[PDB]
């Protein structure tokens, strides 16, 4: 039963990976919502939030699997969060 | 098949500590500022306090600046 | 064979937790309390 629990995780997940709630001056158009936190992301609850913010602000202009005791994942989102800032610090430079 | 890798791991964990984050700099360092071992800085840490010597010299201003 | 297909299953997941950091003679009881905790602090780094 922990082959199963990790099957419908793997396909109830897809959908949220492939998109935090936004809104309708720049730090009320997306926030944190406290409780939907995973408890095992809360370390890097900022970045996240950070990480899109950036590709926003560009766009209007002009994969991840879950392990234990093991941070593939924790790892994998610094590696974009890395460039999500290297494209925009860049455009306004 | 235990022993055989309880040693290649304590092996790599105190190789870790020198050859990354630099343990052996941070002791002859302490040493540079602490135990006073690098001159030109005790004789210029202790010879400014010397010279002041109550309410003075005991603000964030001065010795947090010194 | 029966005792050992159930002692072959019942630890099973003693060693998952084994699997991490990486009476019985006392010369490796204490070693495996600090085997494991290296990798614990290995992984926060």
């Amino acid at each position: 039963a922990q082959e199963l629990c990790l099957y419908l995780t793997k396909a109830a997940s897809a959908p949220y990976f492939e998109v935090v709630e936004e809104h309708e001056y720049w730090d009320q158009r997306y926030t944190i919502v406290q409780q939907q936190i995973p408890s095992f992301l809360q370390k890097m609850a900022d970045k996240i939030l950070s990480t899109g913010k950036y590709l926003n602000v560009v766009r209007e202009c002009g994969e991840i699997i879950y392990t234990l005791k093991e941070r593939a994942y924790v790892e994998q989102i610094e590696k974009a969060f890395n460039y999500a800032s290297k494209v925009l610090l860049d455009f306004l430079m | 098949p235990l022993a055989a890798h309880i040693s290649l791991v304590n092996k790599a964990a105190v190789d870790y500590f020198f050859v990354e984050l630099h343990l052996e700099a941070h002791y002859e360092a302490l040493r540079h500022f602490l135990l006073m071992e690098d001159g030109e800085f005790a004789q210029s840490l202790s010879d400014l306090l010397f010279e002041k010597l109550p309410g003075e010299l005991l603000n964030p201003l001065v010795l947090n600046s010194v | 064979p029966v005792l050992l297909s159930l002692l072959k299953t019942s630890c099973e997941p003693y060693t998952r937790f084994i699997h991490d950091w990486v009476v019985f003679l006392k010369h490796i009881a204490h070693d495996i309390y600090v085997c494991g905790k290296t990798i614990n602090l290995l992984k926060l780094c």
